[PDB]
């Protein structure tokens, strides 16, 4: 037996980082299957998932011992196209941080291709699998609909000052606070939708500060989580020493 | 079938009735051992490593202040050689050798065959030697984590910022594969100064070692397939290995008062006497146009003649520079004398035209010693030009700035300590 | 309380109107996390309006369109967020970020041309050739005559043949050759018009250190025409130099104009006594010598000359960072290795708004107080851990205390380059060991990642995750002192936000020690020359001049051969 | 009696005063072996006086001297012999030889920049990636929108990110992308502003030949900014092109701005569907792609476009020679591989005074009369021996009938390049085989050597003595059709007076046959574009414009970002 520990630290930030890593995240809002498909912009809502169409020479399944013992995901078994879910998260205590959305995906979802950047975080996977991931990425506490936004392009905003209404700037205006709720009426690449998708209320400033995986000097300073600073120094020192002589 | 008698650097019979196929790089055991040792042997310049460490210097001009580590290296050459052998060898008692030379300044390292057999190229001779000496010095002086990078720089130079060990202290008779002009040029990228230093300035052995390496290069290039195998082997035997004593006896006959032109006349007289050429037709003026009864054998006589003329002309002046003009005018005058193409059907003469230009102008090149079979100036002939350059460099009595004593002290000492490299004609003949 | 050095710049660039961005309506408080988004687009920016206007003229003239702000994704032009200017660090120049794009900045192009068009060629082996082969005497009189001939010939003018056609001197007036020597007796006899006087250019201690490293050797600092390297490439420089050195020796010493000894002078100038700016690159990113990829970090530190004229150690190291961030990220990675809009702001993060200055002065001042002074801290992992952690966490917190600072350096790679450069430079200056500084850079990168839950762009930290292990490795393609690393060091060959900062770290150990040079004393002396078009003692001031279209030493233009 | 085409130019350049050279006192007879040497030096030449005066200003401003005519060996300045001008062949422009130095001629620099800054990139594999991998539809509408986006982005302008800083369009207005296709149905649907119409640019027969070679494929003719290749190098071009193609596909097809499929578009633009101007060079003369050394002789023939607009076969071949002699000898061998005063007149010999024109028209007219017409002479050594000997001996004798011709082409390498180019081009045009032309070039070289008892400079004939044997060799580093040879072909890698002439010979077989292109139909179509700064249909006319400082399409200047004058 083995009980995963995930990450060091004892502050609310470290506790939230372990929640995102372990998948122990609270559900705070609901999105319908068709509204999720509409905002991802890969196919018409309600339509069946299209398949890949590879050349004749690649249709044959090879005799492979690994293919025989690794079960394909539902998306891989159906031959879905590879599609994506990309998020931008404010540095003003958006619950999510790019590395921790990638750790959440790597630990809790099969057959995923996560990518971490400062202003965007992506997960590519077989379309139906990426929608299962996408639903959890938007319904859970990993998202605040004001401090975060699905953006497959023109991502600028993670490090910008918030708007006067507390919403993170979006050059393409895909979602905004409209009459007491967050409305997303364009897909993740800015194409206007023929519907309004209601992403619900934003988190309060206090809730975001309590649920965030980002450290901030005016909330939970990075300097205050001694075990995390120690862990960094330990990895740096051991990598340095073993690079010279691995003993 | 083509047969030859192989004669020594002193014109003495060494082997009779030798099939030229048995002298091929692909069949001759001595040539295969020379190439095997060329690929597995590297030189570690302990003297260079010592000065680089003591002064924080990398190559000729780079110096990082505050990095001086005045480690005592040269005086510890035998202890370091023992540790380098332990690190370079694959198994105890295998074919690895490490020898101290030049009073501790150099190590000759011969990596075991196993490193070449599991590698694609010869470069493990450099990398295993460089890694071995770096580790041995770190151990002997208990060099700490912060300072080991300066031991690394003292051995490997600017690598990996540079493609090779630029400014380092581990080298070979060969240059890195990335410097090859095309496919099969590695054994052609060897300075004529290296050959002359290795063969102790014995002009016949300098031409022989160069001809062996050049023809190994021509074979690896794909220029000795089908009918071209006979073509290149006749050139190797007659120009490189003194077949039928033509090179030595022509030089002896023309040594006292001969010139480039009298060597041309001697070669035409000999080709006619041996039945290699005959009169084709006589012009109204009486000028005789000759025909080649055996084109490849005529080419080989012109290759032998090109070398004999170099020895007579450069030998008389005791000056290497005459080789570029000798290769040009021996072949130009040979064509004017007979109406037949010169060596390599104009390519020795053509190589000599550019070689003369690039050894007497502002644009590049240098003295004869810097040229090689991979040099853009001298690559054009199919291995028939550089053997003459190696002989010419050997015959120089002190006219050159960039002499073998200036450019080839390390290689000359390391590879010159191996008998097969010093005496290639004798070694080739004895392996038959 | 220490007043952060960037606050003045943040007040100017965010709270004072620039163009028609209505800055006072966006926010007047540099600590406010909120701002009023006016979405002014093109209308707020005279610079974007200039580009839009030229785009209309171009489309009309060619019948094929070009620049059009409305072709931005969704038909929404740049400037939905407030467009702000930049203060070039250490200057009072305020400019648009477009004015710092290498294409739009003649000072930046001229800085690269002055490096590209330079090689250093020894004279000793050439003089020895003349003595050995011709029995010629070399004296200060023959050398001075040779230098007059050389400065006529080098730009492309004839000295031997009849009926030669020549370059227009007005197109090549940036081309010249100066000399320097470690032989003080020879230096006192060289014609002062051509001499780089080591005693005048460097302080007593540094001049002695240079002379001891150079010995009694003599060198030519050659600068071929900018128009030639622009028409051709960096690999042209050593060949162009050798051709005119060869002609000048022929004419000045009355040699035969093409004899065997001339080939020895050619081999000496092109190979044996040549000291270029960098060697070739491998097949995938193939280039010949004298290209940015071959320029070792220590060479860029020796090209820059701020340390020669200022005792402010942090300032001198950051002038190296500015030259390197521009050359390596904007020109090299942003054009030679990629292109398009490129990487202006990945580099400007390291030379604007006094931000890297604030972080570096903080770390260095902390180290001076704790360890005593420059080059006094032990070169150990304990010292690196202390200085780099202190400096990195201070820098991390500044982006959180100042939302305007975070919005200015909006990309994580910009924050990573600046946070880690300050940690590395403070560590290098304090220990006098640039390898200790490099170790500090990687520790700072790791701290930033865990602090913000993000680091740089997708591929930013390939070299940083490889980094800690490869600082002190002695393995074949891993080990190397930082001074000799460069853009061809495998881990460093692809990514922005590292190379220029590494040039500053390479300089830091040496600046901490008060060394005259970092890796090549010949390079240091060759660039200690006020006649060079770019002023290498004041890199940031020169970039600021180029930004406002006031840099007046741009070479290589063809106005003289074009219609009026 | 046939009137030699160079006589009018010799009369003008030698017997009519140029500057203050007192030409009528030197000699008024172009056939006279004697001349009165006045030793006027600098005073005769307004151009040398201009250089002298700039030299004094430079010395005064810098405190470090420069140009000084009196630093010529012995204190004797250039011009002890009469300084004469040159007529640019096929033009009425008379200029100083210094006006044809590449440094002093903006048309020459712009010709090289237009080649250096160009690559051709296929669209089919990118469109297939969009359809198969992303399930996106590619239509003429999406392509046309992509091309508008691409022409905004390519010069250095943003399309996805916020707060981007961009290149000044006024500095990069020479940058654009056009397209061409062998799919006629698609050609009729592409936005005409971006199309290179193959039917309009080429005759009916040539357009059909191009379309059959290209097939139903579509290509982008990309021209990155001149200022970029001048600041950087030719190896920048394919990378700059791919970056902005990638951004334009992301924006025009609304892809994720950085997903796995984007890497397939990058690999297609940079590698699988890239058609550059030339590959890299080996270590000794190391350079990346798109440098003159990598430019195959057939590529230079396909870049030049005179054959597309004139039916005069010799004239079309000699426009190729002019482009090649300038690029390969003046810029490439004379600067990239050497430098200094360089090799202006080694190249001008092939494009001045209608001399090469006289010799080539003579040889070609001889071959047309004897064999019937272009591409009708058998491609045999008998034909090569006949045409090349007839042309070479005629050319050799012209230097002896006209002492002014011999004084004009004073260097033996100049005589060798022109005598052999005429023999090679006449042979190539007559046989329709450029390899037969190459064989003729080497025979002419050998005839000239025995005729004058001299050939070229010290190292001129390395490739010519190697030459005859290597024309038809099939050995590893010897064999290759001339169209695929270039400045990196081993024998050719070092010497002046051959490469540009070989580009003309490479063109000659194909011009003789009436072929639309020589070696790459994509290159031929990409340069059949009047929007390019250099007019590739009239090479010599463009060089003449540059010589008199009237070339008005020079790109890459920085006047807009420099203080006002
Ligand atoms: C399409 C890519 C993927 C790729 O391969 N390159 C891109 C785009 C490319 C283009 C954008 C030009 C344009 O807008 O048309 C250029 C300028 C390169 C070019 N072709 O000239 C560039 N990036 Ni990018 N790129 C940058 C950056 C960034 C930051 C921006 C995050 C933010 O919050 O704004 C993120 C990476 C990250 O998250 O860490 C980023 C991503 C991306 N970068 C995403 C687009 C993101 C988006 O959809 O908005 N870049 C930076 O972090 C700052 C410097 C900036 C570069 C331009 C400059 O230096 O001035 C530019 C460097
Ligand atoms: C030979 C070689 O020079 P090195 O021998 O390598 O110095 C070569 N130069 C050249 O080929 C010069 C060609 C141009 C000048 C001569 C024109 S005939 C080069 O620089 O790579
Ligand atoms: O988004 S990516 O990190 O791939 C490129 C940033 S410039
Ligand atoms: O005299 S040489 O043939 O070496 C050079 C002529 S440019
Ligand atoms: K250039």
């Amino acid at each position: 037996a083995y009980e995963p520990q995930y990450y060091p630290g004892n502050t609310s930030v470290a506790q939230n980082r372990r929640k995102h890593m372990s998948g122990n995240v609270e559900k705070l809002r609901e999105i319908s299957d068709e509204d999720l498909t509409a905002i991802l912009g890969h196919r018409a809502p309600g339509s069946d998932y299209p398949s890949t169409h590879p050349p004749l020479a690649e249709m044959g399944e090879p005799d492979c011992p690994i293919r025989e013992i690794v079960e394909p995901t539902p998306g891989a078994a159906a031959g879905d196209r590879i599609r994506y879910v990309q998020w931008t998260d404010s540095m003003y205590n958006a619950p999510a941080t790019p590395y921790w959305r990638s750790y959440y995906a790597a630990i809790n979802h099969r057959g995923v291709d996560p990518g971490t950047l400062s202003g965007r975080q992506i997960v590519e996977a077989r379309e139906r699998d990426v929608e299962v991931y996408g639903k959890m990425s938007i319904e859970t506490e990993m998202t605040c609909p004001a401090l975060a936004g699905l953006r497959g392009a023109t991502v600028h905003g993670h490090s910008c000052r918030l708007q006067e209404d507390g919403v993170m700037f979006d050059m393409l205006d895909r979602r905004r606070l409209e009459g007491g709720t967050i409305i997303m009426d364009k897909d993740q690449v800015g194409v206007p939708l023929d519907r309004k998708v209601d992403l619900g209320k934003p988190m309060s400033e206090e809730e975001a500060a309590k649920r965030t995986t980002i450290y901030r000097v005016d909330n939970v300073p990075f300097r205050s989580d001694s075990e995390v600073v120690e862990w960094v120094q330990r990895i740096w020192e051991l990598r340095t020493r073993y690079g010279f002589q691995p003993q | 079938s083509d047969k030859v008698d192989i004669y020594s650097d002193r014109g003495k019979l060494l082997a009779s009735d030798v099939d030229i196929m048995d002298l091929a790089p692909t069949r001759n055991r001595a040539i295969r051992t020379i190439i095997h040792d060329t690929k597995r042997t590297a030189a570690v310049n302990l003297g260079g490593i010592e000065k680089a460490l003591a002064n924080g210097r990398i190559g000729k001009v780079k110096k990082i202040p505050g990095k001086e580590m005045k480690l005592d290296i040269v005086a510890n050459a035998e202890r370091l050689a023992e540790r380098v052998k332990e690190l370079v060898q694959v198994n105890e008692g295998d074919d690895t050798t490490v020898e101290v030379l030049a009073g501790g300044k150099f190590l000759k390292v011969q990596v075991p065959s196993a490193r070449l057999e599991s590698g694609a190229e010869y470069v493990s001779s450099i990398t295993a030697s460089a890694a071995a000496i770096t580790q041995a010095i770190i151990e002997l002086f208990d060099v700490g984590i912060f300072d080991a990078c300066m031991v690394k720089a003292a051995v490997w130079g600017d690598y990996p910022q540079t493609i090779g060990l630029n400014g380092g202290n581990v080298s070979s008779i060969l240059e890195i594969p990335q410097k090859d002009e095309g496919l099969g040029f590695t054994l052609r990228n060897i300075m004529a100064n290296h050959i002359a230093a290795i063969t102790q300035r014995n002009a016949m052995n300098a031409a022989a070692l160069s001809s062996i390496l050049e023809q190994c290069g021509e074979f690896e290039m794909g220029n000795a397939i089908g009918m071209f195998e006979r073509h290149q082997l006749l050139g190797l035997a007659y120009q490189g290995l003194n077949a039928n004593n033509i090179v030595y006896e022509t030089v002896k006959e023309q040594g006292k008062s001969g010139t480039i032109g009298t060597v041309v006349h001697s070669i035409v007289e000999r080709a006619l006497e041996d039945g290699v050429i005959s009169v084709d037709k006589v012009a109204p003026s009486g000028y005789k146009f000759y025909k080649a009864n055996d084109v490849m054998l005529w080419n080989a006589y012109a290759a032998a003649g090109s070398l004999a003329a170099t020895m007579v002309n450069c030998g008389a002046a005791r000056a290497a520079q005459c080789v570029s003009s000798t290769l040009l005018y021996f072949n130009d005058l040979l064509e004017k004398e007979t109406g037949l193409p010169g060596c390599d059907y104009g390519k020795v003469q053509g190589t000599a035209v550019g070689f003369s230009f690039f050894s007497h102008s502002i644009y590049g090149g240098g003295g004869p010693g810097v040229f090689n079979g991979n040099h853009i100036v001298t690559r054009h002939s199919r291995g028939f030009a550089i053997p003459c350059v190696a002989a010419a460099v050997a015959l120089d009595a002190g006219t050159q700035m960039f002499s073998p004593e200036m450019t080839s002290a390390v290689v000359g000492t390391v590879y010159g300590s191996i008998p097969e490299f010093r005496e290639p004609i004798k070694t080739v003949a004895a392996s038959l | 309380d220490r007043e952060q050095l960037f606050k003045k710049a943040l007040e100017i660039k965010f709270t004072q109107e620039w163009g028609e961005n209505k800055a006072t309506e966006v926010s007047t408080d540099i600590t406010s996390k909120k701002a009023k988004y006016l979405r002014l687009g093109t209308a707020q920016s005279p610079r974007k309006r200039e580009f839009e206007q030229y785009g209309k003229e171009i489309a009309a003239k060619r019948g094929l369109p070009g620049y059009d702000p409305k072709l931005h994704l969704g038909g929404i032009p740049l400037g939905q967020r407030q467009i702000t200017p930049y203060v070039v660090s250490s200057t009072d120049t305020l400019c648009d970020g477009d004015d710092l794009h290498f294409v739009n900045n003649a000072a930046m192009q001229q800085m690269w041309d002055d490096i590209r068009r330079t090689v250093i060629v020894g004279m000793d082996l050439a003089h020895e050739t003349l003595e050995k082969r011709l029995g010629k005497e070399v004296t200060p009189e023959t050398i001075n005559h040779y230098l007059e001939v050389l400065n006529h010939a080098m730009p492309g003018a004839a000295v031997v043949q009849e009926m030669m056609v020549e370059t227009h001197p007005g197109l090549v007036d940036d081309c010249y050759v100066k000399v320097f020597t470690g032989d003080d007796e020879l230096a006192d006899e060289i014609d002062k018009r051509f001499l780089i006087d080591i005693d005048k250019q460097f302080g007593e201690e540094k001049a002695a250190q240079i002379k001891a490293a150079i010995g009694k050797t003599t060198w030519q600092a050659v600068h071929v025409p900018t128009i030639v390297v622009r028409t051709c490439d960096g690999a042209t420089t050593s060949r162009w130099t050798a051709m005119q050195i060869g002609m000048s020796f022929i004419a000045a010493y009355r040699m035969c104009a093409g004899e065997a000894a001339v080939a020895d002078l050619a081999y000496a100038a092109k190979h044996a006594a040549l000291v270029g700016m960098g060697d070739m690159l491998p097949a995938r990113r193939a280039r010949g010598p004298n290209e940015p990829g071959g320029l070792q970090f220590g060479y860029l530190a020796d090209i820059v000359q701020a340390d020669r004229v200022t005792d402010d150690k942090v300032k001198a190291s950051l002038e190296v960072v500015a030259a390197g961030a521009m050359l390596y990220d904007q020109i090299w990675l942003g054009s030679y290795m990629s292109g398009g809009v490129g990487f202006t702001q990945y580099a400007t993060a390291a030379y604007t708004n006094n931000i890297l200055d604030d972080f570096s002065y903080y770390g260095y001042e902390y180290a001076v107080d704790k360890y005593g002074g420059p080059a006094q801290a032990p070169a150990t992992l304990e010292t690196v851990k202390d200085i780099a952690t202190e400096t990195a966490i201070y820098a991390i917190e500044q982006y959180e205390y100042f939302p305007t600072l975070l919005e200015d350096q909006f990309g994580g790679s910009q924050r990573a380059a600046v946070v880690a450069a300050a940690a590395g430079i403070a560590t290098g200056l304090a220990t006098g060991n640039s390898q200790a500084g490099l170790s500090g850079w990687y520790l700072a990168q790791y701290l930033l990642k865990e602090a913000e839950g993000r680091l740089g762009f997708f591929g930013y930290d390939l070299q940083d995750q490889c980094g800690a292990a490869n600082v002190f490795s002695y393995q074949s393609d891993e080990g190397l002192p930082l001074e000799l690393r460069g853009p061809n060091y495998p881990n460093y060959a692809m990514n922005v936000g590292h190379q220029g900062e590494y040039a500053g770290i390479a300089s830091s150990g040496h600046i901490g020690r008060g060394d005259a040079f970092v890796v090549n004393p010949l390079v240091k002396v060759a660039f200690a020359d006020p006649l060079l078009n770019f002023d290498f003692t004041q890199v940031r001031k020169e970039f600021a001049k180029g930004a406002v279209r006031e840099f007046d030493r741009c070479a290589g233009e063809r106005a003289l051969i074009l219609p009026a």
